[PDB]
Order: structure tokens, then sequence, then C-alpha cells
């Protein structure tokens, strides 16, 4: 059962399945058994895992690490398991696993000089780890003397460089101080200037000196004095105008070509301009068709964080451009969203194949992947719904209907929800529509044939509510529908909401004797979920049956579950014997507190 | 025959619970004394019955399941739809029986609602009486056919 679910999670695509299938584990595992069970079980797969390693292992492993936290037995498993596992990317794995794991600074220290000097002699994801555990002058030094070792990876090395210097973020003195002392290697001042003008006159000076300089160990300089410029960045803004102007038009046209437009992008961030915004116009173009060519739009991206300007000619030139260019239309799509609104609204308008105003013709059989460069037709469906969400934010509701049955099997999700939450804040009102009404319900009850009808079912109820009143029938369907599928504590919630008018309570009842007569341990969760139901029900009454229900529910208070406990709860809400009962229960979950706690709360 | 209702229901509860606990003697006894009860009231007891049903003494076990549930009942559309979806998926050993039963167990509960019978006819893919009186239904109601099933219901 728990093993089942546990090697299930371990073995694991794998990261989410691993992630969630723990996250269960641990959480339904509720705390002679319990530490038993947990500890032996839990740390066979530590040491299973540290051998196994792929990233199974470790996905699974760093899951149990969280959940084991969610601090002497945490650093130990900690260390236990995680140095088992290290001495690709298990290093970072296992490296941020233990950095939240402990800090999210000795034995920490200790392993952290010791290791990473370890692999530091001829270490860097060492040097990271330790960086990310020690975050949020040994740093100093230490760091010193890592980046001497390593520096002449020297990415990870960079990486634990900037953590410290942020850490630190007197200090300042002896950062300034290795900073002209380095300064005194391409990955080595790459790193550093980086840092640095993130987070000081000469230093921003002989920054723009050297950058400029190497600007005119092509795409390293070419990141390493781009990433400097912006973060450094009057006088230091005309300089940086100047050079990156240049080595613009330089590396567009001659890899550089995004790379400077990248920096001069940042620039634009930190910053006729129509000029440069029209130059940035046809680079924008040809960056276009360099992704085209390749298929990267990320310039436009970082342009559009820059300002809202040029106007409507450029603004949307560039808008059309980009628009007939995979997220970049969600990049895009914020953009235009940040933009103004004529645009916003053009953009709105397009829906791509195939959708448009007017008409009422060439609706259903959408029905033609449509090629261009064209697909395997799905991507583009991941991708349809998507877009779908961004344009959202009868012809709608036809389109967008044939669509979600079409899409949603098969296979993935998708279409069914996002259709589903679309129509919803779409219409209703839609004062009168008859047709919304019924394929609304109509999807719904499709959706009754996972997770998906459970979230789907949220977004329903949500919607409501005279429309789910004429479903009556068909919300009746809906109920069996509750009824049925477990858990099914799920549907309880959605039930509660279709009281008043209807004939429910009456089948709400016979649920609810039921339940009572059912009086196992799975059969007290489902219980409690009925209990529960009752509770949101809040509707009214049956008075007496409440009553003698919540008897059995009192007789049910001894051993089991906080299901008794919640049942009380519940019953209480709605809304007298009562002392009795009440006395006895009450003081008895208080002295009964230890250890649940759950009994206690529900007794307040 | 009947009584009490009850004094049945908690001694049903009691005998739904020894179902609960692969001796054939079981799951005979178990569809025999289902049919037996036959009307009414029992639910969570039905459950159970759609419940111990899924499990799927063996595969036959099962469809006489399937069989006894759509006779007395002839509601619960939960659990209509649930071992629906249950054998439909378990529809790509029982397949041939389990087909008939199943289709049987339909036909006899159902419909008067397209949305079941409109997912299984996807579901299916992968037989006939069920997609006959389908149809026809589709197109306006008939009664019985459903002799044609299964038999007895012994007096």
């Amino acid at each position: 059962n728990v093993k089942a679910f546990d090697l299930i999670f371990t073995k694991l695509n794998q990261l989410e399945r691993v992630a969630a299938s723990y996250e269960l584990k641990s959480c339904l595992i509720s705390l002679v058994s319990t530490e038993y069970f947990q500890r032996f079980s839990n740390d066979i797969n530590n040491k299973v895992f540290e051998l196994i390693h792929d990233s199974n292992e470790k996905l699974g492993g760093v899951l149990a690490v969280d959940t084991l936290i969610d601090e002497l037995p945490n650093q130990t498993s900690r260390l236990a398991n995680y140095l088992r596992v290290l001495i690709d990317i298990e290093v970072m794995r296992a490296a941020a696993t233990t950095l939240g794991k402990l800090a999210v600074l000795t034995s920490e220290f200790v392993e952290f000089e010791v290791k990473t000097c370890i692999e530091w002699l001829t270490q860097e994801y060492r040097k990271h780890a330790s960086l990310l555990i020690i975050s949020s002058y040994p740093f100093v030094n230490s760091i010193l003397d890592n980046i001497w070792r390593a520096l002449r990876k020297l990415v990870i090395r960079t990486d634990a460089a900037v953590t410290l210097g942020k850490c630190l973020t007197s200090s300042l003195t002896k950062k300034w101080v290795q900073r002209l002392f380095n300064g005194c290697i391409h990955g080595t001042l790459l790193v550093y200037r980086q840092l640095v003008s993130l987070e000081l006159k000469d230093k921003y000076e002989e920054i723009y000196e050297t950058t400029m300089k190497h600007r005119d160990n092509i795409i390293i300089r070419k990141e390493i004095y781009a990433i400097i410029p912006v973060l450094a960045a009057d006088p230091k803004l005309f300089t940086q105008k100047y050079l990156d102007a240049t080595m613009i038009h330089y590396l567009t046209l001659l890899l550089s070509d995004k790379g400077p437009i990248l920096v001069s992008i940042g620039d634009i961030a930190y910053h006729i301009g129509p000029y440069l915004d029209a130059i940035v116009e046809n680079l924008r173009d040809g960056l276009e068709t360099k992704f085209k060519t390749r298929k990267e739009k990320d310039i436009f991206y970082c342009v559009s964080k820059l300002a809202c300007a040029v106007r409507p000619l450029l603004a949307k030139y560039l808008n059309r451009g980009l628009l007939d260019a995979s997220d970049h239309m969600q990049e895009t799509l914020l953009v235009i969203c940040e933009k103004i609104s004529m645009e916003v609204t053009v953009n709105e308008k397009l829906l791509n194949i195939i959708c448009l105003v007017l008409s009422g013709e060439k609706f259903r059989p959408p029905g033609s992947p449509t090629p261009m460069k064209s697909l395997s037709s799905e991507t583009a469906r991941a991708y349809r719904d998507q877009s779908l969400l961004r344009k959202t934010g009868t012809l709608d509701a036809m389109i967008l209907r044939k669509a979600l049955r079409m899409l949603s099997d098969i296979k993935p999700k998708y279409s069914l929800t996002e259709f589903i939450r679309r129509v919803i804040i779409s219409y209703m009102e839609h004062d009168n529509m008859q047709v919304r009404k019924l394929a609304a319900l109509t999807s719904c009850d499709l959706f009754v044939k996972s997770l998906y009808a459970l979230n789907v079912v949220s977004e329903v109820l949500s919607k409501l509510l005279t429309v789910a009143i004429t479903d009556p029938v068909a919300e009746i369907r809906l109920e069996i529908l509750k009824h049925l599928d477990r858990l099914s504590q799920p549907d309880n919630t959605k039930l509660l909401f279709m009281a008043l008018n209807d004939e429910v309570f009456a089948i709400q009842m016979e649920a609810m004797k039921i339940c009572g007569r059912l009086a196992v341990i799975p059969s007290l969760r489902k219980t409690l979920i009925q209990l529960l139901t009752e509770l949101k029900h809040s509707k009214m009454t049956r008075k007496k049956e409440e009553c003698a229900s919540l008897l059995c529910t009192l007789i049910s208070s001894s051993s089991d579950v906080t299901k008794p406990y919640l049942e009380p709860v519940i019953e209480i809400l709605l809304p007298s014997a009562v002392a009795s009962t009440a006395l006895k229960a009450l003081g008895e979950i208080s002295v009964v507190g230890g250890e649940d706690m759950l009994p206690f709360l529900d007794e307040l | 025959l009947e009584g009490e209702f009850n004094p049945h229901l908690p001694t049903i509860l009691s005998l739904f619970l020894d179902v609960l606990e692969n001796k054939k003697v079981v799951s005979v006894r178990i569809l025999k004394s289902l049919v037996v009860f036959g009307p009414h009231l029992e639910e969570y007891v039905h459950l159970v019955l759609p419940t111990i049903i899924k499990l799927s003494s063996g595969n036959l076990k099962k469809a006489a399941i399937i069989t006894i549930g759509r006779l007395s009942k002839n509601n619960a559309l939960e659990m209509s739809s649930r071992i629906v979806q249950a054998l439909v998926r378990v529809l790509n050993e029982t397949e041939y029986v389990k087909a008939t039963m199943n289709t049987l167990s339909l036909l006899l509960l159902q419909l008067n609602i397209d949305f079941t019978v409109f997912i299984p006819v996807i579901n299916k893919t992968l037989t006939i009486y069920d997609r006959l009186v389908a149809k026809l239904l589709n197109n306006e109601p008939l009664p019985t056919k459903i002799i044609i099933d299964k038999d007895f219901d012994l007096p």
C-alpha cells in the first residue's frame, strides 16, 4: 500500500511523479509503527537512492528531505544521503537539496571547504552548494581561496561567488579588495564584472574601459561585458550609449547578433530615440527571421520591458512582425498587454486558426490543421489551448465548445479545462441562452467521464447558478456523478452549492443515512467526507435526523480518526441532548488532545 | 420476502461485511443473496456491491455481479457510471462474458440518458444487442429484450 506509492515515487515526468507521490506519501502518513515504519523505510530508500542516484533516486530523495522537513535527524540524514550520493547535475541537485534542508555554518563550513577544495585540486557545484546552504569573512576568505583554485565549473564557482557577494550585502572593503585584486582571466573577470556591476565610481570607470575595450573569447566576452554593461547602468549612460550602438551595428550585421542586441536591450531597459527604435525594428525583423531561419524574440521581449513608446506606427509594425513569428506568443501577450490597447485589441482579435468575427458560419469542423510550416498538429494543442487562455486573458461558445470536445479527449487534459475556465469568465450573461446552459452542462457531464473533472467542478461551481438550477434534472445526474467518483469529497462541496430550490436534500438524507449505517477505515474516510458534505450543505434540518446521526457520530468519537472530530464539528455548526454529549466529548478531547490535536481544535 | 426492510438492512450489513472478507462460495452466495434481496433500499450495500464488483470468485463472479446488479436495479446512476467506466476500461478473459454481462447490465438499468452510452460508444472501440437496442432507443423507445441475456430470477 504505502510501499506501493513509495516505490512508484522513487522509481518515478519522473520529477513530478516522485514529487506528488512523495508529497501525498508523507502527508497521508500522518506522523511504534509510525516512527519505525517511516524511519526504517525512508532511510532505506535514502541509502537506496544515494546509491542508485537517473535522478529518480535523487529527485525522490530530495523530496523526502523536504517532506521530512515539513534538526539533528535532519542534518543527519541530510549529510548522510547527500554525501552518499555526492562526491550529472546530481551535484547541483543534492547541493540545493541540502542547502534548503539546512538553511532555507560549522559542519556546513567544514564539509564545504573540505569537499570544495577536494575537487578543486587539479569544487564548483560544492562551492555553490555551501553557498546556497549558508545563504538565506569566513565566506570572504573561503571564496578567495576557492576562486583562486578554480579560476582560471567556473560557472558554479561564479555561482558561489555571486552568492557570497549577495550574502554579505566593512565586508564591502574586503570585497572591493578582492575586486581590485582580480582586476589587477576570462571567466574570472566575467563573474567579477557581473556581480560587481550588479552589486562604484572608478570601479564602473575601469569597468567601462576594459569592457568597451574587449567589445570592439567572443561569446565569453560578449556575455561578460553585456551583463556588466546593463548591471552597471549619464556619463556611464552615454559611454554605454556609444559603445552599445557601436557594437550593435557591428555584430548586426556581420552569435554576437543577439548578444549585443541583448546588451542594447538591457540598456533600453535601463533607459531621435525613434531612430534607434526603427533600427531596433529592422533588427527585430531580422531577429524574427533569425529564429525563423533557426525554426528569438527575447530581444523584442526586453525591448517591450524597456518602455512603451514609438507609437502605433512602429508599435503595430513590430506587432504584426512578432505576432507572425511558443511562449514567444506568451511573452508577446504580456508585452502587448503592457503596451496600450489598440494592438492589444488587434492581436486579441487575431485568434489565429481559425477564428474571427463575423460570422455564424465556419465553426464546427476546424478540423483544418492548416500547416504553414506545418506540424504534428499536437504542439499547437497544448499551445492552441495556452493561446486560447491568453486571448481570453455563441460563436465564442460554439467554437470553444467544439474545440474543447475535440482536444480534451484526446489525450491530455488541456482543452476541456481551458475552455471551461474560458466560457466560465466569458458569458452568463448571456441573459437568455438555452444553448449556453445546455452545452455547458453537456460538457459538464462530459467531464463526469479524472482530476480534470474535479477542478472543472470547481470552476463550474464558481459559475453556478440558475444555470445549474435549470440543470437540476441533469444536475441530479451530476449528483449521481458526485456520489460515484472517489476523492468523492471533491464532489461534496460542489453538491453543496446546488441547494435551494432542489429536491436534493431528500437524496442527501439518503446518502447521510447510508453513511450512518455504514458506520471500514476507508469507509470511515468516506464517512468523514460525507460529514463535510453535510457541513458545506448548510441548507437545513433534517433536524432529528441530524440529531441521531450526530449521536452515531458520538459513538464514533471513540478511537478512529479526526473524522470523528470534524463530524462533531460540522454537527455543531448546524447549528439542544446537547449537554451530556458536549461535556463528555469535549472534556475528554481536551484530556485527549495529546496526541490528536485535531481533536482539541475540533472541540473548540 | 420483505421484513424487515431494516432487520434485513443491518443484517444485510453483516452479510456484505462477510462478503468483503478466494472462496467461490463467497461469490456464489453473494450474488445469490443479492438477487434474493431484490428490492429495494439497500444503498451503501449497493455501493459496496459495485465496489466489491470493481475488484475485477473470479471474473465470472464479477460478471454475475454486474448481472444481479442490473436485475435488482433494472438511483444508482452513480455506481452505474462508476462500474461503467470500470468495465468499459477493462474493455479494450471475461472480455466476452464481460461484454455480454455489461451490455445487458446497461440495457437493463439504462438509459433515458444518452450521455453514458455516448461516452461508452467511444470507450467501447475495440457488443451488438447492446448497440442494437442503443441506437434503437436513440431513435425511440422499446421494452424488454433483456430476457435474451439472462433468465432467473427463480421464485
